[PDB]
């Protein structure tokens, strides 16, 4: 879902 | 068809490869591929492969769907650095559904689905040239990129010289021994800037070409002990890279965007396309644009477009129109970068164009008057606008703006808004170094 | 009054200084001056002294103009780090045009008048006190400030500890030894953070107060060996600073906020003054955050305000009613951050609470209810709204608002608006290395 | 004018 | 005395002190205003209260005299080369002969300041001259603005750098010198300068900035190898 | 006469 944060 | 399967099969077992990368593009233009044995080349062929489709969503992928791998034959192609134990061969391959359906979050079968619109419509293809602009940085100690640019060099300036080195000239000659047709190749202005020109196919094989072509120029430049970068403005105060669209548009009789007899010796059809793709703008400015860095080049005094507006001779119109003639009629859009996916720009361009052909929109006159002399103020009062200075203001057009969305479709539109949203926050809320050295001991 | 030129003679002459330095505050917050010998004193203190009042306007100064140092006598403190080589007094001047009027665009002389328009409204006194938070830094062995924290403490934590070091322990002590009333002092959330709290005075002196804590600060770190910063966010991830404004407004019987009688122990006066605050809060949020750095601070997640609401508990108001009543009644603001001007920010909250008592404006419900845990259109339907999130909103914001720009004077206005468009400008065209990591490998 | 530019 | 005494301080505390007008490119150089005022039995010579500006018609002939042999005298209150590297615009300091109560760098500057303290600013002069002759030939000047009773032009207040220089040389805005041999030219050809400064100050002045303009003429600097060696 | 040059 959100691995680049 | 080019090639069928019984010739797939002996190039295969004549060139000895061990190895092929059946690879595809995802909504943020990365190439992600999987990677069989020869001994599955069958197979391949047979439309039976099986992998995750969530990964063409890229990071903001959720849920694991299965999707087949349905190959194209004519984009079979033998990489020459492979050594001698077994070649390595790509195929660019479609996504399917399980129910034997193309799936509709892939940018590839999103650009055939417009195209058959366009197909639709009474037209037969869509060709495309793109001019690619790339950067060569020196390598470290540790193999690392550095700032360094690898020349001087200045505006189709014979920079790079004899006697060695040259890497665009032996990135030209492995292409052109590979299978690609090149134009021209020459250096730009910046310096450590240089441009290479393709021959103009159809809109799939240009993307195709897009695609290999970034792969093969990042592969050659790290042989030389060189960094090829394609991003959008890697420095600042100097020019920054762009991937101008030359699109003309084909019917059964010829050149749809060519007449003599017309204004310009351009067709209605032309006009109507101008129209369209300057209504639109605003609204797939942030396909063309998708990254943070993207629109640091859209600044003025570059020679990157800041305005809605098109010319046949200005400084930096967003649509420029070649002088050519006949069947090499074309419009040439200057606000795309080579960050961008092809895919995903060609099929909301040909939404654009296609919608003002339907619709029959009246172009605005051609600004020939240096629209950089006056303010804003004094030229927001025609019809010149600003482009978005911002992805999230891009980013908002986007959501307003429904013909893009139709072109780019539900899964598609909604995947995308959600991975730049992250970008942009994360870019936000971030804190530069630029910060730490304009309020640090002053505040 | 509380000197005359006779005891400022007296003084200049027992304490032995030598030179005085005649200071003020242009309208970015920096604090400026001119240096005379103690020989001229007599000169200073008949209103003669010339100077460019352009300095004022900053970097976008344009034409020198010349301007009278109309000094202020109660502001006369002698420093105490001037050796033996004669000693170093300032006093805070106020500027004058050559006419013998005030000049508008000195954010002092703007504060008075404002202050004028209050007690001509009724009022008396407008105290305040503010709550400053600041970070320490190691410096490095050519002097220079690094990114390394002083010591990793915590909220209200005994960090520091004795045996030497203890910097803020000096700084108090040294404080209180010039003559600053310290009401506290403590470590704040983050590490390397620490605050210290002041005594309520009159508008003009708290401000006075501020600009001498902060240069003082930062002479007293800068003599440990450590840089005090007040940016509002030098770390990613890590709490930002912030200086809270306990302001409460008084007239002839006592403190205007406070009412026996009425809900919440608050009078009608208080609640206009809240509706006031908060009808305006998106047009003076520029002001209050005037630096691109500050609204890195206005994020979720550390404590500061992201939403225009009031409370008397709750995680993160924009306005903050303590519980304490009586005298001690004020209303406390969070969005404001050291950086800030403070007679900028004073005249611009004073002209919207005036604003809102003179509309009779009622105020709206407070919120308990957590408005973190709904999304922004779940939050949206109610009177909830967000604050701009960059310096372009805001100035937008501030361009829009007229009661912000009569508090702030056609001048200030002006020169503001130009010097944060320049600011937002240079930041916008900037290549961050933020851009080169996500882009430079991918692309 | 600019000197920050 | 100041300059000697700010140097020898300065080299006290392990500093150099520089009066250069331009050492460094793209900053602000130094300059040297003079704030000149004249006086008689009476007093002030150039305050008058019922006179335009508060301005008596002794200010005006003298503002005429300076503004009319600027470009002569220029050459000695900028004695040196890197004196007309200070004299661009952008940096505040002058470029053409007008004159202005206020204005972005004029060349004369009227002070709002009254009374005894009637004075008119000179920005052109910078560290470098030498004080003697500057006010000698600036005494000359003024002195035979006085004597013709010239009448000053009117003041400009519109941003004279806004135009070109074709739209200003219209009116009475003209650029000062841009070298040092022009200035020199332009002091050659003056002779109320000249009667000013006498003729062996003049003499040995001329020869001693012409051999320094020869000198500098002839030399080779880094700036043309950066920008032909490899080019060329 | 010449110790420049
Ligand atoms: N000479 C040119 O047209 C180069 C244009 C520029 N490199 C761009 O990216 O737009
Ligand atoms: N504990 C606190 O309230 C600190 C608040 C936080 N430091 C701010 O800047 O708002
Ligand atoms: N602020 C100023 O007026 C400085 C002027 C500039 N330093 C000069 O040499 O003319
Ligand atoms: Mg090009
Ligand atoms: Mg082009
Ligand atoms: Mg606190
Ligand atoms: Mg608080
Ligand atoms: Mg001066």
């Amino acid at each position: 879902q959100l691995p680049r944060f | 068809a080019k090639y069928t399967k019984e010739d797939i099969f002996r190039f295969a077992d004549e060139q000895n490869v061990k190895f092929i990368r059946l690879q595809f593009t995802d909504i943020l233009g990365i190439i992600k591929n999987v990677e069989i044995p020869v001994s599955q080349l069958k197979k391949a062929l047979d439309n039976k492969i099986m992998f995750d489709g969530s990964s063409i969503e890229g990071f903001v992928r959720i849920e694991e769907s299965d999707m087949y791998l349905f190959p194209d034959l004519d984009t079979w192609v033998v990489f020459p650095w492979t050594a001698e134990k077994g070649k390595v061969a790509r195929m660019i391959c479609d996504i399917y559904n399980p129910d034997m359906t193309p799936f509709a979050g892939d940018p590839r079968a999103n650009l055939k689905r417009v195209l058959k619109e366009m197909e639709e419509l009474g037209f037969t293809e869509f060709n495309l040239g793109p001019e690619p602009e790339f950067f060569l940085f020196k390598l470290d100690e540790n193999r690392r990129p550095t700032l360094e640019l690898n020349d001087s060099g200045g505006y189709f300036d014979l920079a790079p010289t004899d006697l060695g080195e040259n890497c665009r000239r032996d990135i030209v000659l492995e292409l052109e021994e590979m299978g690609f047709e090149i134009e021209a190749s020459h250096h730009e202005v910046a310096p450590g800037q240089h441009e290479i020109d393709f021959k103009y196919e159809d809109a799939i094989t240009a993307c195709d070409s897009i695609q290999t072509f970034k792969l093969v120029v990042k592969t050659i430049a790290r042989k030389h002990g060189l960094h090829a970068t394609f991003m959008p403005k890697p420095l600042f105060g100097v020019n920054g890279s762009g991937m101008h669209f030359n699109m003309s548009l084909f019917n059964e009789k010829g050149n749809a965007f060519f007449d003599e007899s017309g204004e310009l010796e351009l067709s209605q059809t032309a006009y109507h396309f101008l129209a369209g793709m300057l209504k639109h703008a605003r609204g797939y400015t942030a396909v063309t644009n998708p990254t943070i860095n993207s629109f640091k080049r859209l600044v003025p005094g570059y020679e990157a477009p800041c305005y809605i507006a098109w010319s046949g001779k200005n400084r930096s119109p967003l649509v420029r129109v070649p002088s050519s003639r006949g069947l090499s009629t074309r419009l040439e859009l200057r606000s795309v970068d080579p960050s961008a996916n092809p895919y995903l720009a060609m099929a909301v361009l040909l939404k654009a164009g296609l919608s003002g052909i339907k619709d029959e929109l009246t172009p605005p006159a051609p600004v020939d008057r240096n629209i950089y002399g006056m303010n804003e103020e004094e030229r927001e009062a025609t019809g010149i606008y600003d482009l978005p200075e911002s992805l999230g203001h891009a980013l908002i057009e986007l959501e307003k703006n429904e013909i893009i969305k139709d072109g780019l479709g539900e899964h598609i539109f909604e995947h995308f808004i959600e991975a730049k949203t992250i970008e942009c926050d994360m870019f936000r809320t971030a804190v530069h170094p630029w910060e730490r050295e304009q309020y640090l001991e002053i505040y």
